[PDB]
């Protein structure tokens, strides 16, 4: 269980990773207006979403999981 | 630690050119909107690969 | 000017036999100089008319002209080394035609080649050119299954032969298609992929392939 | 002097004069500088030189490659289009080395396409090639088959000889003689 | 052999591969058996195959 | 003459082979 | 004088003036600075060689290259993507490195490439290889087959002897003498 | 007097000339300056010059090496380019160090690239070597095969000597008479 | 300008024999020598007719027409170590021929090449051939399997050969095929996959009985 | 008269040199500043060099190190970098060592390097060394070998006797008269 | 000037050897010399006739002639340690030639050495050439197997052998090479690994090979 904890926080940060390019990237564009009072979070979500139906993550993560054991 | 550092740095990497390359052009969004988000499902799967494997 | 001038530094790979047509022919060895002296006659810097002749395609013209005045005739080939004296092979097992009837054949084939001056016919054998493809096809050391029947035999080679037992059946059949022509026994050479790879079979006379621990498959024999 | 095409190219008008002098009527190729080529044919000649307009096609389109409809710029790939891009260019390349071999001409290959194998759960099918070529005449093309069949079968995963399909021919007759100008 | 074998499943677990030629396959069971390591038995309708 | 090259087998093995003589 | 070609290359025209003299027919080669070259022929062997260059298919394309397709300076590559370029870069080097031997003159090597190699939880397939290659004549060719077999066997993880397969053959005649030029 | 490549490189014209003097024909390095070199040959000779042009596929491509496809100044590189350029350095070191043995004057030698194997729960597979060799003549080159798979062997991690294919040649006949000038 | 000047610095690989035809024939020992004098006449700097001949091509020249107007022949090779004599191996226990066709065949060959003064005709024997490609054989130390047939005698060298093994049998067929040439004996060298290089053998009551030589073989796991 | 090479190192021409002169051939270097050297040979000795420089593959490139992959300078690295830049040192430290023993003037060792087993959890495999030398003739080099067995062993962790391999031999035989100069 | 000033400083390592067919040939003594005297040939500073023989290569050039004009020979290496008159090894136990047929041996191979004054023909010993190489071969203590057949013998050098065996044997295989010639007597050095790698296989005329644990292989009897 050790183990797989450990094993479970990598694809812990691995799966995070996409999402923090979005948040610094919609706080510049932001940040290129004078819009600087406004909080970025309504804005980062939906483009925190199209990537993930459009990459289509939840056959991908789900059927990468179960290869790793069984084999078809 | 053979793969952390990978991960740990291209994310870093990207934003560097992602947000870096709208200064310069300042110094049109609608042609803009298409090309962002062309890169970050490519990064996106990438990360998926070394995940699940 | 005269003809053997204006071709090329080279005066040996050709030669020039004077027609009977009024017409100079040239007899080239193969294809590639066949068009070497046909493209310098087209453009027309020769005064005179000339043909060219070759080894394969006079004698593919002269057997559309035998199999319509002479049907049912058993010939193998006809040899052009020296173009003034070609040799005619025809079967000794298969023909009915007198001594007589050999001399009136061959002045009717005269008049068809002018350049030529005498057709010396000779009758070679017909269970030679049999022995002579499978005693040369045992040598290569190739599986084969022959099929005798009338007028013809014929050589099958099957299996999955390999990258080296099908080069040495490429150049041994071209080498014996020269010497005696495709006109009576052809060979056959069709591969097929393999069955029985990583099966476990039984051979002999009751022969079945297993292709699992638990199927059979019975060959039609 | 009637012009029967113009603004052309160097390859275009290279093959118009290829076949017109095939059937007996000459072509004359006038540049046009930055307006590409021109020809045009005599007054006798023009009446039968329109009707090998019609029936050849011509000008001849470019010939198309499956690349182009997926350039490399659209910075967008799908695992789609990457499969069509590396299929593409294996096909483009064995019928390059095709033309390296002893006696051919010229050559075109297909594969068959297989592109939804990598998303969902069965496993692909067998590759299915076939080929075309074209040699010298004087040539025994009988023997000539079985190179092919051989070389062809370990250029993918696992094809069979039952999946390959070889059709060749000899080339045609040369032309060598001029046409000739319509005399009035 | 002109009767059915019944091999047990423990004996039924070990492998072989080979080219094996049977005329007489009564004196070739018996040598093969002490090879391999098997019981063998014949009741007069089938031969029973033990480990 | 007959004979056994063992390396590193594993009693079943070793006492079978001696199960001919 | 008429003008056949003008804009080529180097070596594309290269061949053309190999090709030509195979056929009786004499070229003059003409440099035009950045332009190019351009070919131009007699006037009785215009209407022959534009006939060779239809067989011939004049002009030759550039020669395809499977890593011309993918280039290095994408910002994201795939693991598809980077696999192609690397079993790309194989097949060249070993080409050049065989064409080193004793008798070759030229040679070019096909590898299979896997396609669905990560995405699936199937393991990779074997490895099939083929190769061709050219030989001065005067060569026991029917010899040469097992040293170029003994060499691409371990070339790779582990491939068998019948998926790997080599056709050869022996190079044609040599053309050594000039043309002559159409006498007027 | 007549000029058959130009713009060539300096490792290029100094090997065009080693092929045509192999065959009786002489050609001229003449300079250029910054342009690059050029290469002349004699009008007689101009059709037997151009027929080992296509022969010998000249003019001589540059070498590929592996670590061209994956350069070291990018910022941010996989483990598996890195991996496929690892293996391509000591494929390029072993190889240098070969020279400097007795008699050899040429070598060349591929690794098994293994790249897939590595990520998953399975074991990578064993390790393949091949190498090429050319001697100088006079040797009995029979034993000195034995020393190369004894050097090669245990400068791995566990290979076998079956897995290791040496295939030498000796060298050719020497070149040393002058052409000759085509006297008219 | 005499014609033995046209040539390279060493007049040793050249030899220049005068035909009976008014042609000069110039002796090479391989072919590249022999292209080196076809690119001399090839840009046409001599002003007379002249052949090259050699031994490959010049044996294979008179083969063909040997193999139109006398079929069913046994011979091995010419060799021409001196063009001025050369000599004709004959089979000694596959032919029919008296001494009176055999002068015969020395004239007419001689009029094929008109650079010869007289061919030599010898009796080899048929035994020695394969004699001395059995002793050479077994002298490597190679598997082999000799298939005996009429009219030729075939060796077949198959199995996992290694690189020693593959090298020494490469060179071997070279200096045989000088010496016989490739019309009688015929070698088989090819590569499959077995362990067991050649031999096969099955299994059953009474121990392992040689199976008969086929073209199938078991693949060997390892 | 005519040059061979221009713009070569000081290190590239006095080994350009050496083998010419072995050759009965001799040679004029020629600096040239920042363009660098250039090497001339007189006219009749012209045909000869040009085949030795094909032979030898002149001039020669600088010795590769699997530390020129890997810089220092860049700004990542990963610890499969640091296993490469490490491992790299002590097989440059060893023959930069093992020439300061007797008799020796040349040599260059090999390890065989490990980067899969740090990152899983499989154990590390052992050590395998491989060394080349070469000795001063007239010495007795059949003792040689069981000091420098010794020597290598216990420079690592554990290795055995059989997976180091030394392949020594001797000098050629000295070059000390002058080549001469072709009189006219 | 002369030949012998022609050549490098060290006049020492060239012997100059007048010939009768007015030629002068230049007796060399190893291959990196034979190419020094053959720049001086190639570069053209000489006006007259001449040529460069060797000891290895002169032995593979009449040997040519000797495998047309005599076959079936026994012979064993010519020496040349005076070149003005070489020594034929020639064999005992295989022979039958009286000494008329070896004087017209000696005539056509003086005719072929123009250089040579008198041949000399020594028979010697066929048992002795395989006793000191089989005491050379115990003095090593080298693995060996010895296969007699007719006409020459075999020593077949397999097994996974060290480093320091294989120095010792390569430098005696070559200079008994040197001295004795390898058309008799043959060596084959072969290094190869265990068979049946890690596996326990059961020896002699009933034979089997255990894969695993619970798999039985019965291949040829091992």
């Amino acid at each position: 269980a050790l183990s797989e904890i450990k094993s479970a926080f990598k694809i812990g940060f691995y799966l995070y990773l996409p999402f923090v390019v979005v948040d610094l990237v919609v706080s510049s564009v932001l940040l290129a207006l004078g819009m600087m009072m406004m909080s970025p979070v309504t804005i980062s979500t939906p483009i925190k979403l199209v990537l993930f139906v459009a990459l289509d993550g939840w056959t991908l993560l789900s059927k990468g999981l179960i290869l790793q054991y069984m084999d078809i | 630690m053979d793969d952390l550092v990978f991960a740990g740095n291209k994310a870093l990497y990207l934003v560097l050119i992602l947000s870096g390359w709208p200064t310069i052009v300042a110094t049109c969004l609608f042609l803009l909107s298409g090309w962002y988000g062309e890169v970050l499902l490519s990064y996106g799967r990438q990360v998926i690969f070394l995940a699940l494997a | 000017a005269e003809l053997d001038s204006l071709l090329g530094q080279e005066k040996e790979r050709f030669q020039v036999l004077p027609g009977r047509d009024k017409m100079l022919y040239v007899a080239a060895q193969n294809e590639r100089d066949t068009l070497w002296a046909r493209q310098v006659l087209a453009r027309g810097d020769y005064d005179k008319n000339a043909r060219v002749i070759n080894e394969n395609e006079e004698n593919k013209r002269i057997s559309i002209w035998l199999d319509t005045y002479y049907p049912q005739l058993a010939y193998y080939r006809i040899h052009f080394d020296e173009p003034r004296k070609p040799v005619f092979w025809l079967s000794r097992q298969r023909n009915t035609m007198s001594k007589k009837e050999l001399e009136v054949l061959s002045q009717k084939l005269r008049a068809l080649m002018p350049y030529a001056d005498s057709v010396n016919i000779t009758l070679m054998d017909d269970v030679t050119a049999a022995g002579q493809a499978e005693a040369g096809l045992k040598q290569q050391a190739l599986p084969y299954s022959r099929r005798n029947h009338k007028g013809g035999v014929t050589f099958v080679i099957q299996g999955a032969l390999d990258d080296v037992e099908i080069l040495r059946a490429r150049q041994f059949v071209d080498s014996y298609y020269r010497t005696w022509g495709g006109r009576y026994v052809q060979f056959a050479i069709e591969l097929k992929d393999d069955w029985l790879k990583g099966r476990s079979f039984q051979y002999g006379a009751e022969g079945y392939i297993k292709m699992s621990p638990g199927h059979w498959y019975f060959p039609s024999p | 002097d009637k012009d029967l095409l113009k603004g052309l190219d160097q390859e275009q008008a290279n093959e118009v004069i290829a076949v017109l002098q095939m059937h007996n009527i000459e072509a004359n190729k006038i540049d046009s500088g930055k307006l590409g080529y021109s020809i045009t044919v005599a007054e006798p000649d023009f009446t039968a030189a329109v009707y090998w307009i019609k029936t050849y096609q011509l000008p001849p389109r470019p010939r198309v490659e499956i690349a182009q409809m997926f350039p490399a710029d659209s910075l967008v790939s799908s695992p789609r289009a990457e499969k069509a891009r590396l299929y593409s260019a294996i096909e483009q390349r064995l019928e390059q080395s095709l033309q390296t071999m002893e006696g051919v001409l010229s050559a075109r290959v297909h594969i068959s396409y297989d592109i939804d194998a990598g998303e969902n759960g069965r496993p692909p099918k067998p590759v299915h090639l076939s080929a075309l070529a074209v040699y010298e005449r004087g040539s025994p093309l009988a023997h000539q088959i079985s190179d092919i069949k051989r070389f062809l079968k370990n250029s993918f995963a696992d094809v069979d000889y039952d999946n390959i399909s070889v059709v060749l021919s000899e080339r045609s007759d040369a032309q060598l003689q001029a046409p000739g100008t319509p005399v009035k | 052999l002109k009767e059915p074998v019944i091999v047990s499943k423990m004996a039924a677990r070990k492998k072989i591969t080979g080219n094996f030629e049977f005329h007489d396959p009564n004196a070739l069971l018996e040598k093969l058996s002490l090879q391999l390591g098997l019981i063998w038995y014949f009741d007069g309708q089938a031969i029973y195959i033990y480990d | 003459g007959s004979g056994f090259v063992a390396k590193d087998d594993s009693l079943r093995t070793f006492f079978d082979a001696m199960a001919l003589q």
